RNA sequence: GCGUAGCAUGCUACGUCAUUCUCCUAAGAAGCUA
RNA sequence: UAAUAGCUUCUUAGGAGAAUGACGUAGCAUGCUACGC
């Protein structure tokens, strides 16, 4: 059966740095609940497989960052690292590619499910999620399309979405080259096999498939996280247009998404050890850590900043009452102490002198309110920086 | 859950157990309080008895701190340690307590029972803080005086509309009037639960009581009543707000051409103006509620609070405003139960009017540009607490005399309580002197001022009448009936009404008396509106009887007596009773 | 820090109004919003001045609202 | 450490010390080797329940004052936004906000937003000829660090007033407070 | 603890323990009590492991069973929630109009989308600006999903009341927009 | 030489307690990301 | 009014395990001594 599902548009009241609302989606205890007994299963799989194309479940602490970054690198060429941008992702992501993430997702019941549960559940999803019923502010609107940001499985179906996407770039970029231009032999007959096993072929060709898998993750390694991409393609096989580049991304968003995906939202690094200019709203820089090199992860200064002098509530200002909401903002302003420039080492010392001025009102307080100190205090160790020094080191 | 201390504003964390008003005080204090007086039990976040199985140890020197919790000298874990010692008792906030030396008025205040005159005259005399606290725990204490009254019960029922009381023996009886409530049990076996709220008045023959009750049940002969409890609120605000005195007018704003009647009280309309708060004393009936009107008149736009302690009195000023105001933008602000009759002729119960009139006690918390505070000898610090709390404001204006009868007191029984320690205003006025002062009686004839001009003010007054000769002063035994526990004078009553058909101009007098008994009782034998001395302030008639029912210290009092006959405004025919009273007042033969 | 501070008393000034249920007037409400943000939304420091005058002006033409002269005593 | 159980523990250590100082032989030495055990273990049982204790004592402390102080700050939240606000605008001191507060203070608030479009409408209440003064010369008002054109007077019967009859003579006759209107200039 | 009469002979294995002590015994019978009293200060601490499982489980079966009673005293209010929603909203329905349009659905089965569009007896237009305003439902009558409506109300953002004469080109600016205007099918 | 009894030393099993560590779960507070 | 998912910090409680120490009991191995054969 077919349930339809009314779904709440709630504004988010949170730090950003632009002034345009945010809103998220509210879906019903009935979609989620179903949802999350369809496709838990598959979610926990995907967050607990390390050295995947999806990194999901996978840390930035203890040596996570650096991993990801190895595993970007998984011997490609001639390597220049690339990221791209979509513009308004979750709204105008076409009804067509929403369902083709749902199917991918559900091809794994393949045993526990009929062809009718499927197609069952297929609709499910999309009469709750992809086409329903909004409330907005007491009045019930009927949604055009695009993926909901409340779903169980939303940042594994954008990550689906994402690497379709990417795929398609590829394909474009591949067979609009010339192919009489084509100096490698091997790359032509691929072209030649892509084009008969997309305008010339009905039934899936698995050999293809794998061989096409290959030259994928061999020329255009992907590390994908919803909707940020990081990618270490070949650089010779792109400027030679037999690999997706900017340009290929921007015309497949033209005519797929209906978005102009401008370039000054997409980056491109040609030096490695520099790392992707951002991935997760972070920044990498490389840092001798020990006595080996590794890539360490910093966030923006005026995030973290922000996220000190702003808050959501009127009991975060009291300071002495959260320590660990500066503990924890020091644990990820950490690596800015090895950034060259001096005042994004200084936001990481300022963390930790006001943790230290924190604990001192905090002690004289509680003796004001009492005549007795704490008998049990362990509070020191969070204005010494190796208790953040080892939340970036690869022993856990 | 922390504190601040009453006498020293400090941090703290502990309250007085025996005191009524469990009042917040700080370590030092605690301790100046607790080993010199009797009270012997603090409270904390934890109350301080002692944590046994079962022990039952209040003293705080002789407990300790043990282990995680209070525990006796026998019971203590033995790790120790005091908790009354160093001078100080061990509380929240211990090394930031700094004493004082009101600790020796403070132990007085809670001490005493209010029976004496000198806890008023140190209840009033004392720091901010401690005005306060004495008023609150002076309320309390005559709330808790109700609990002491006796159980009531029926005889049976003859008539439905008159019931038959039964006090309990051994136990004072309560006076019969509107001011008592009562709540029902019917305890036989069987429903120990209340059974509605009745009241109660005396019948004047035999013993009978012609109830009233906000239900219909009947009361099988088990079936009584007890007077309820009035939990008194805590109360913040100053008594005064401090003066600061401007240099011009700000926050009002003056008149074109205000009239041709209030052109005299110009100058303390801008002395008002100038100040934070003004005072205005007067005697009775020289244009001190005419003042405020006309300063209504002066300052137009100025959003006005009239209030006062009295119905009566706030119903007279309602009376002059509808005579002089705009009668569009009032008001009248009347509590929920609305025990008497208030005046219905403005726009009721409207907060957000312009000119709005209430009582202290159902003042709503607003706003306001000047509040003008009517009658204050009936207030008590408590009321000016109240009003200083729920209204905000920009100008006070307290308009009153000391003269005039003060506020009840029932708890007072011994000594007199002199003018100035009524209230703190009444307190600055004969200190240092009111801010506005108007004496002459533009109200009563002259015969009536020129002899209260002899009883309570020192040859003060001129006024403006011609004494029509309408005063007249009965010489009348007056047997008495002690029925009520308020007084009934029957042969008095029969004088009145032997010559009220001989008097063919006087058959609207109001009826004025001392006693409740006989004020509301005289309305079956001679049909005039009747009117107790003490809500017949502020209030004027055409034409005044007034009987001294008996001899006592209440009827024979010479500030009741005068705003008794100051009311009147052609003529008064008063009955007296003291061979002096009747003496030193200067009226016709009869 | 005189830019900083112009945008952090933008904040505090918007939360005193929001307190004081300025929020119930949409019309004002919106001016309200607008100038803090184009406030937070600045490069330029008399830009900023400009409109904190502007949004200030909201505060202070409310007279029952706040006590001016109690708040500008305790400076 | 001041405590019963220790006392036994430091007397029974000591009596082994003094005897293992002699430590002769031998039944005596292990015997007193088991007594010190067995004291030893009953005072660690003490201390062990004494470091229970004063752990959930440290619980309490710091539970009871996480809810009295954030029970204080969530109660004074008005008062205390309002005082953080003037200390940051004195601490500012741009000229056209302390004129603009110095005028409040006095009574010569806006009616309406202060616009920043040039010839656009302030509407403005004076409250007496001192605020007049200083601020209006001639067909000129001077507020907000700004120069602005005077245009409409009008008094709260909004009778309209020309600027010739306000003086020190004829004003105190006046409706006050003042409602001017002027345009930016 | 107390209760089991393991404390019992405990207490009499240590009070024959100190009197003979006291008396002085031998060497022999102050072993053989020694280990008595040790035997059975083993019992008792061995059942006192017992009792404090005992109580331990106890508590934690006790807990378990208010968290379910709770727990089934809170389904039930949600329950008759949700069926108080339902029969309102049921008591809610336009029921002729609603009736006669599903009596002419072939299958009985027709789109949400219309079921208000053709029954619903109250509609509330939301405008944002005047020039929408005089577009769509200018007058005190107009025409929408080919039915005819009278207003009845028109309220602004702020949930007060506006009239048609203050809705103009010229009094727009002084109007909290947007505009929600309700209407009654006629 | 054997049997019984006692003392001392050592090993194993079980029960109880103290300390430290690891993990598994539950509950709560918080931070960041998409 | 306040979504899905991931990671991390801190605190409390429960269970299980490990390690060390302490006591008690039982079993086994050895040395010395007393009695009987
Ligand atoms: C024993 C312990 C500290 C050790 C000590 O030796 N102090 C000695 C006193 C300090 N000197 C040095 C000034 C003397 C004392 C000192 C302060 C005491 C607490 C607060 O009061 C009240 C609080 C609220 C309720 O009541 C419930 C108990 C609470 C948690 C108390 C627990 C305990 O009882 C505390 C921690
Ligand atoms: N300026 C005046 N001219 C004439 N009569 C006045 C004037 N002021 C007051 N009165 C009269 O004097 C009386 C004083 O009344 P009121 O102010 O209520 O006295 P009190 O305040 O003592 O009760 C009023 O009834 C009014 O008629
Ligand atoms: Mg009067
Ligand atoms: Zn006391
Ligand atoms: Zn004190
Ligand atoms: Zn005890």
């Amino acid at each position: 059966n077919v349930i339809p599902t009314i779904t709440q548009m709630n504004l988010k009241y949170a730090i950003s740095a632009k002034n345009r609302a945010r809103t998220v989606a509210g879906v019903s205890i009935c979609s989620t609940m179903t949802n999350r007994q369809f496709h838990q299963k598959l979610l926990k799989s995907i967050a607990a497989t390390r050295g995947a194309t999806v990194v999901i479940g996978t840390s930035k602490f203890y040596g996570g960052w650096h991993n990801m970054l190895k595993t970007v690198y998984s011997d490609v060429e001639n390597p220049h690292l690339m990221g791209w941008d979509y513009p308004k992702c979750d709204r105008a992501m076409p009804n067509m590619l929403r369902i083709m993430a749902s199917l991918v997702l559900a091809r794994k019941h393949t045993t526990c499910c009929s062809l009718s549960h499927r197609f069952y559940r297929l609709a499910n999803e999309c009469a709750q999620v992809l086409s329903e019923m909004v409330m907005c502010g007491g009045s019930l609107y009927v949604k055009p399309g695009g993926t909901s940001s409340g779903d169980a499985t939303t940042a594994y179906a954008n990550s689906v979405f994402n690497i379709c996407q990417a795929v398609t770039a590829n394909v474009n970029a591949l067979l609009s080259t010339d192919g009489n231009k084509i100096a490698d032999k091997y790359v032509r007959n691929l072209q030649h096999r892509l084009y008969e096993c997309l305008y010339r072929n009905r039934d899936v060709d698995t050999d293809f498939v794998n061989e096409f898998y290959a030259y994928l993750r061999k020329h255009f390694s992907m590390m994908i996280l919803s909707d940020d991409a990081v990618v270490c393609f070949n650089s010779t096989y792109a400027s030679q247009g037999l690999v997706a580049s900017i340009k290929n991304f921007k015309s497949v968003l033209y005519y797929q998404n209906n978005v102009f995906m401008s370039e000054a939202k997409c980056w491109t690094e040609t030096d490695l050890t520099k790392g992707p200019h951002e991935f997760c709203s972070q920044h990498t820089m490389l840092v001798k850590q020990g006595d080996d090199y590794v890539y360490l992860p910093y966030p923006d200064p005026s995030r973290i900043l922000g996220a000190g002098c702003f808050v959501d509530d009127i009991v975060k200002t009291d300071g002495t009452l959260m320590i660990e909401r500066f503990v924890s903002l020091a644990i990820d302003a950490y690596p800015l102490t090895k950034h060259p420039n001096q005042e994004y080492a200084d936001v990481f010392h300022l963390y930790l002198q006001y943790i230290r001025k924190l604990h001192d009102e905090l002690t004289g307080h509680m003796l004001d309110m009492y005549s007795v100190m704490l008998t049990n205090d362990n509070t020191s160790r969070y204005w010494e920086p190796e208790f953040y020094e080892a939340m970036y080191t690869p022993h856990t | 859950a922390v504190g601040a201390c009453v006498l020293c504003n400090s941090q703290t964390s502990l309250r007085c157990g025996a005191c009524i008003r469990r009042p917040f005080l700080c370590c030092k204090c605690c301790y100046d309080h607790v080993i010199s007086t009797s009270h012997k039990l603090v409270l904390s976040v934890n109350p301080y008895v002692c944590n046994a199985p079962g022990c039952d140890v209040t003293d705080v020197t002789q407990l300790y701190l043990g282990g995680m919790s209070y525990y006796c000298k026998s019971h203590k874990p033995p790790i120790s340690f005091p908790l009354c010692a160093n001078g100080q008792v061990f509380g929240l906030y211990k090394n930031t307590c700094v004493g004082s030396d009101n600790v020796t008025d403070f132990n007085a205040i809670a001490t005493c029972d209010w029976t004496n005159a000198g806890d008023y005259i140190l209840a009033n005399t004392c720091t901010e803080r401690l005005k306060l606290f004495a008023a609150e725990t002076l309320k309390a204490t005559e709330e808790t005086f109700k609990l002491s009254y006796g159980i009531a019960t029926v005889r049976e029922v003859l008539s439905d509309r008159e019931l038959h009381l039964s006090w309990e023996v051994g136990k004072p009886r309560p006076p019969l009037n509107r001011n008592y409530v009562f709540t029902g049990y019917r305890v036989t076996k069987n429903s120990k639960v209340q059974i509605g709220e009745y009241t109660f008045e005396k019948g004047d023959y035999g013993d009978a009581v012609v109830y009233r009750g906000t239900t219909t049940y009947k009361l099988n002969v088990g079936d009584y009543f007890v007077l309820t409890s009035h939990t008194v609120m805590p109360l913040s605000a100053p008594t005064l707000v401090p003066q600061e005195h401007y240099v011009r007018i700000t926050g009002l704003y003056p008149t074109l051409n205000i009239s041709d009647e209030f052109s005299s009280n110009v100058a303390n309309y801008q002395k008002v103006g100038m100040q934070k708060y003004s005072t205005l004393q007067g005697p009775p009936g020289t244009g001190k509620s005419h003042f405020a009107i006309g300063l209504a008149l002066y300052y137009p736009s100025a959003r006005i609070v009239y209030t006062a302690c009295s119905h009566a009195a706030v119903d007279a000023l309602c009376e002059k405003a509808l005579k002089y105001l705009p009668i569009d933008k009032c008001s009248r602000i009347i509590p929920a139960r609305a025990r008497v009759e208030c005046f219905d002729k403005f726009k009721v119960n409207s907060t957000l009017e312009q000119y709005v009139f209430c009582t202290v006690n159902a003042l709503p918390e607003t706003t306001a540009d000047i509040v003008v505070f009517d009658e204050i000898s009936m207030a008590t610090n408590y009321d000016l607490s109240v009003v200083n709390a729920r209204l905000r404001a920009k100008h006070y204006v307290y308009i009153g005399d000391p003269a005039q009868l003060p506020a009840p007191r029932t708890l007072l029984t011994k000594g007199t309580l002199e003018p100035e320690y009524f209230n703190s205003v009444c307190r600055l006025m004969k200190t240092i002197g009111p801010d506005m002062f108007l004496g002459t009686c533009r109200r009563c004839p002259a015969e009536i001022v020129d002899t209260v001009s002899a009883l309570v003010y020192d040859n003060k007054l001129k006024a403006h009448k011609d004494k029509s000769a309408q005063c007249f002063k009965m010489f009348y035994k007056g047997v008495i009936t002690h029925d009520v526990s308020s007084a009934i004078n029957r042969p008095q009553i029969g004088v009145v009404r032997e010559f009220l058909t001989r008097n063919p101009a006087w058959r609207k007098a109001v009826f004025i008396s001392p006693y409740n008994s006989q004020n509301a009782v005289a309305s079956k034998i001679l049909g005039l509106p009747t009117q107790t001395v003490d809500s017949s302030q502020g209030s004027e008639y055409d034409y005044v009887i007034f009987t001294q029912t008996t001899e006592t210290a209440h009827s024979c009092n010479v500030n009741r007596f005068n705003v008794a006959i100051t009311r009147a405004k052609v003529g008064i025919l008063c009955i007296m009773s003291d061979r002096d009273l009747y003496d030193k007042l200067q009226f016709t033969s009869l | 820090s005189k830019m900083s501070d112009v945008k952090c008393t933008s904040v505090v000034l918007l939360s005193v109004l929001q307190q004081l249920r300025v929020e119930s007037s949409s019309k004002l409400w919106a001016q309200c919003v607008q100038l803090h943000n184009d406030i937070l939304l600045a490069k330029d420091t008399t830009e900023a001045f400009e409109k904190m005058v502007s949004l200030l002006s909201v505060l202070l033409s409310m007279q029952g609202a706040v006590d001016i002269n109690k708040l500008c005593e305790e400076m | 450490s001041s405590l019963p159980s220790y006392a036994a523990f430091a007397t029974a250590q000591e009596a082994y010390e003094q005897a293992v100082a002699n430590g002769d032989s031998e039944v005596v030495l292990k015997k007193l080797k088991k007594s010190l055990n067995v004291a030893k273990s009953e005072f660690d049982r003490d201390a062990a329940m004494q470091r229970k204790l004063e752990k959930m004592a440290d619980q309490a402390m710091t539970q009871m004052y996480k809810q009295a102080r954030s029970e204080d700050k969530r109660a004074k939240v008005t008062s205390a936004m309002q005082t953080m606000l003037f200390t940051m605008l004195r601490k500012l001191d741009n000229d056209a906000l302390n004129n603009i507060i110095n005028n409040a203070r006095d009574g010569c608030v806006p009616l309406n937003i202060i616009p920043l479009t040039t010839a656009a409408k302030l509407m403005v209440v004076i409250p007496d000829y001192n605020t007049y003064k200083n601020t209006c010369d001639g067909t000129t008002f001077t507020y907000a660090s700004a120069l602005w054109e005077i245009q409409q007077v009008v008094d709260a019967d909004s009778k309209i007033v020309q600027l010739s009859e306000i003086s020190m003579d004829n004003s105190p006759n006046l409706a006050w407070p003042l409602i001017v209107t002027a345009l930016r200039a």
